[PDB]
RNA sequence: UGUCCUACGCCGGCAGGCGCGGGUAACCCGUUGAACCCCAUUCGUGAUGGGGAUCGGGGAUUGCAAUUAUUCCCC
């Protein structure tokens, strides 16, 4: 039915992200606003955030498209 | 003038160039002028005899 | 040797110049840079507050690559695709008041002059301040 | 970031419910009267970070917007912005948002009815 | 070396099909660096077998209204797509595309007959041109219908419908209309 | 000693002039890894990656480029760079390196050296 | 079981619209049979052919 | 190539020629 | 295509006003700086920043005359 994505961090919702999206093997604003039920300019803020610690490796970027991947 | 298919003839629009594109063209070649035109490029019956049929 | 501003990539030079310009602090904001759209095919105003700074950047770059332009060409440039409701879209110049202050402003920086053949066009000043900025840019960006 | 501990999820601004899981300019623009152009000169204008959502501000951000809000020439917005600006019985440039826009066009379909204009009677045989 | 998008490489590709080795063009004749080349490839019959299939998945791309024309678009499509794909599955999306160009490809279709009032389908065998063709449109159909109002950027389900298709997995939109044209196929003979 | 070709699409016309230089490849005054679609960059660097960095290092181009629109101008450009440097090459360099030259672009893209015939249809009464 | 074939000669475009093609086609593991087969899309001398059910022959008139 | 396309080319090589070839106040009084 | 096309300067935020020039024309608009397109930002599946109709107020322009909204601009 209707999708009901939240707007800000919860406490869990931050926890299971910080201890699971560094390993996906696929790192898009599309794909985490999926599966951790974020509206997308959230998960977006989340990605360069979690770039700017180091985590997170960029592969790409464009207007349309910015896609990341694991570290090691 | 004199020649034969003019002779044998059934007797803005000056600036148009023809270009000609064989070696790439080179506007610095001095012969580069004759591959530049100036203007557009390109009833009797017959006897059993084979003569024909005047009137 | 000197790297001209036409080897650099635009939106940088754009970019570094705005700061440039914002950095210097000698630019006539007008009253009304909140409260205006750029042109009567836009619907909202511009996000970045600091447009005037981008916009005179633009200008200067303009300015610099095919001078003699007024207000009018200023105008035909920055204009764009009018949405006309369930009519269709045509083409509708930029706002000449915004053009005329970004350039009398870049007239007052001493950066941008007046020319007997018609509108704008720059300053020695200008030109060798947007090679300086272009020569930093490419520093930026090229030995990086 | 994370969720803060005051953020409120429905506001209450001019009797009108404002969903504050929206961003703050287009919050504002869902209270009638105000579009999202003047939302936007609104929150300008009283030095309001456009990228911050709006069911997290304080009551004294609040307070403060809704007070340009309902006096917009005390603070430098421009007499051609506003809604109603030579008004037929008192002239005054005023911005009504909430019940005075309601009220103002049932007296204007009103004043058009009570002197038989074309306007007023075909509107009113309309339904 | 000739590598597509200044990464590709062609010479580890090959094709597990003998019907359709000379109507995907992929190899070091057919290797270039963009799928743009702006080619006269339908002014006569065949000439679109020599295309590069990349170009044609990019030219099947610009479809719906919309979308025509606009080939830039779709090469940033593909590039991005094809990123996805090796960034997903770690192997080369050349062989992706191809494995996924053969699993959907239907090798036996239905065709309508009829004299009067009486309609029915005769079961026919499809040429490997019409084979490529059929598999190139279901995907890019695959890919449009799949994404269309969610979330999911075009490139994205378009990585994914390569991927599903390549691995023959019933979860893709291509590969259950090959199912189903060859069920309809087989239950008319 | 220099030498002027020209190259075109439907109505983008591009006219590079070739003469002795160290490398420096200009069109508009501005380098090709700066005109203003970088999703057909490959397209103009294709002369370069395929004959190399050293048979373009002791020439320097200009292109002047007027018409068309941004595909079409690029394609021009990649046009007026390959026919300008066979023409450098058939005119003061020895006449078998330009076969190899020539032959490479002709199996690559034939269009290359040769202009492409198609144009926009009149529409008739 | 799936079989492979080739084709020799088109015999032409049959079908109520012209929208099939009747053809030769023999395999390449036995290459003594010799089938009519109809086929949709565009062929030629030279295609092979991916045949699911290899016993019956085409019929058209 | 046809009229118009050739004349635009040979306007954009005349323009190139000279600007390739060029990389006061006018004599009021006549005398030296 | 143009003796109504318009360059330029000033005022207004915009429709628009004032002045001063060019063009009976490959000379001036006009190197016709067009839109899609490209790059970057915000938006996140929500009849929503998609979609714009119908309405309320105000300003301007063409005309003897705009009411049954001539047309344009803003909210």
């Amino acid at each position: 039915d209707k999708l009901n994505n939240l707007v800000l961090f919860d406490k869990a919702t931050y926890d299971k992200l910080c201890k699971e999206v560094p390993n996906y093997k696929l790192i898009t604003p599309a794909v985490v606003s999926e599966r951790l039920k974020i509206r997308g300019s959230l998960a977006r803020a989340a990605l360069q955030e979690l770039l700017s610690k180091g985590l997170i490796k960029l592969v790409s970027k464009h207007r349309a498209q910015v896609i990341y991947t694991r570290n090691t | 003038g004199d020649s034969i298919e003019e002779i044998l003839a059934d007797s803005r629009q000056r600036s148009r160039a023809w270009l000609k594109e064989d070696e790439p063209l080179n506007f610095l070649d001095p012969k580069v002028a004759q591959r530049v035109l100036a203007t557009q490029p390109g009833g009797f019956k017959v006897s059993a005899d084979g003569r024909l049929i005047i009137r | 040797p000197g790297v001209t501003v036409k080897d650099v990539n635009q939106q940088e030079f754009v970019r570094a110049l705005a700061a440039f310009l914002k950095k210097s602090g000698k630019l006539k904001v007008p009253e009304w840079v909140d409260t205006v759209k750029l042109a009567k095919h836009k619907e909202l105003a511009p996000y970045d507050e600091n447009w005037f700074y981008t916009r005179a950047a633009s200008t200067a770059r303009h300015l610099y690559l095919r001078g003699g332009a007024g207000v009018g060409s200023m105008t035909k440039i920055y204009g764009g695709r009018q949405r006309n409701g369930v009519m269709p879209s045509h083409f509708s110049r930029g706002s000449k008041s915004v053009a005329r202050r970004v350039l009398q402003a870049l007239e007052g920086l001493k950066m941008v002059e007046k020319d007997q053949d018609g509108g704008r066009k720059l300053t020695p000043q200008g030109q060798r301040d947007l090679d300086r900025i272009a020569g930093q840019v490419a520093a930026a960006n090229k030995k990086h | 970031l994370v969720i803060p501990e005051k953020f409120q999820h429905i506001l209450r601004v001019l009797n009108t419910n404002i969903d504050g899981r929206r961003k703050i300019a287009f919050a504002i623009t869902a209270i009638k009267g105000v579009g999202r152009r003047y939302a936007h000169v609104v929150l300008r204008k009283a030095d309001i970070d456009l990228t911050k959502r709006a069911g997290e501000l304080t009551e004294d951000e609040v307070e403060r917007v809704i007070t340009i809000m309902q006096n917009p020439r005390q603070y430098k917005i421009p007499d051609w912005f506003l809604n109603r600006q030579k008004d037929v019985k008192d002239g005054k440039y005023s911005q009504v948002l909430a019940n005075g826009l309601d009220n103002k066009l049932r007296e204007d379909l009103e004043r058009l009815k009570k002197i038989r204009a074309h306007r007023g009677l075909r509107h009113f045989w309309g339904l | 070396d000739i590598k597509l998008f200044g990464k590709w490489s062609t010479d580890d590709v090959q094709i597990n099909d003998i019907s359709l080795q000379d109507y995907i063009a992929v190899k070091e004749k057919y290797a270039k660096y963009l799928p743009h080349s702006a080619g006269r490839y339908a002014a006569k019959r065949f000439r679109k077998a020599q295309c590069p299939i990349v170009e044609r998945l990019t030219n099947s791309m610009m479809m719906h209204g919309r979308n025509n024309g606009k080939k830039l678009m779709t090469v940033r499509i593909v590039k991005h797509a094809f990123e996805i794909i090796h960034l997903l599955t770690g192997e080369n999306p050349l062989q992706v595309l191809v494995n996924a160009i053969i699993n959907s490809g239907p090798r036996e279709d239905s065709t309508r007959i009829g004299r009067a009032g009486t309609v029915r389908r005769q079961a026919v065998d499809v040429s490997p041109l019409r084979r490529v063709n059929q598999a190139i449109w279901l995907l890019c159909t695959g890919a449009r219908e799949a994404a269309f109002r969610n979330i999911k950027t075009i490139a994205e389900c378009l990585a994914d419908e390569l991927i599903n298709a390549a691995k023959g997995s019933s979860n893709s939109y291509a590969i259950k209309k090959k199912d189903e044209l060859e069920r309809v196929a087989k239950s008319n003979r | 000693q220099s030498v002027q070709v020209f190259g075109r699409k439907k109505t983008a016309t591009a006219v590079a002039h070739c003469k002795r230089g160290n490398g420096l490849i200009k069109v508009n005054g501005r380098p090709l890894e700066m005109i203003e679609p970088r999703t057909l960059q490959y397209k103009l660097l294709e002369p370069v990656l395929l004959l190399g960095k050293e048979r373009f290092a002791g020439v320097d181009i200009r292109v002047r480029v007027k018409g068309g629109g941004h595909v079409a101008q690029i394609y021009a450009i990649r046009q007026s760079i390959s026919k300008a440097l066979v023409a450098y090459y058939q005119k003061y360099v020895d006449e078998a390196s330009k076969k190899e030259i020539k032959d490479i672009l002709i199996q690559y893209d034939r269009t290359l050296l040769v202009a492409d015939p198609r144009r926009c249809e009149s529409k008739k009464f | 079981p799936i079989k492979l074939a080739r084709v020799t000669k088109v015999l032409g475009r049959t079908g109520s619209q012209g929208q099939c093609t009747q053809v030769r086609v023999e395999f390449m593991d036995d290459t003594s049979r010799s089938i009519i087969r109809n086929v949709k899309g565009p062929v030629r001398e030279g295609d092979v052919l991916t045949l699911l059910e290899s016993e019956r022959e085409a019929r058209r008139l | 190539v046809g009229p118009r396309l050739s004349r635009r080319i040979l306007q954009q090589a005349r323009q190139q020629q000279e600007e390739l070839e060029a990389e006061r106040e006018r004599t009021t009084r006549l005398g030296p």
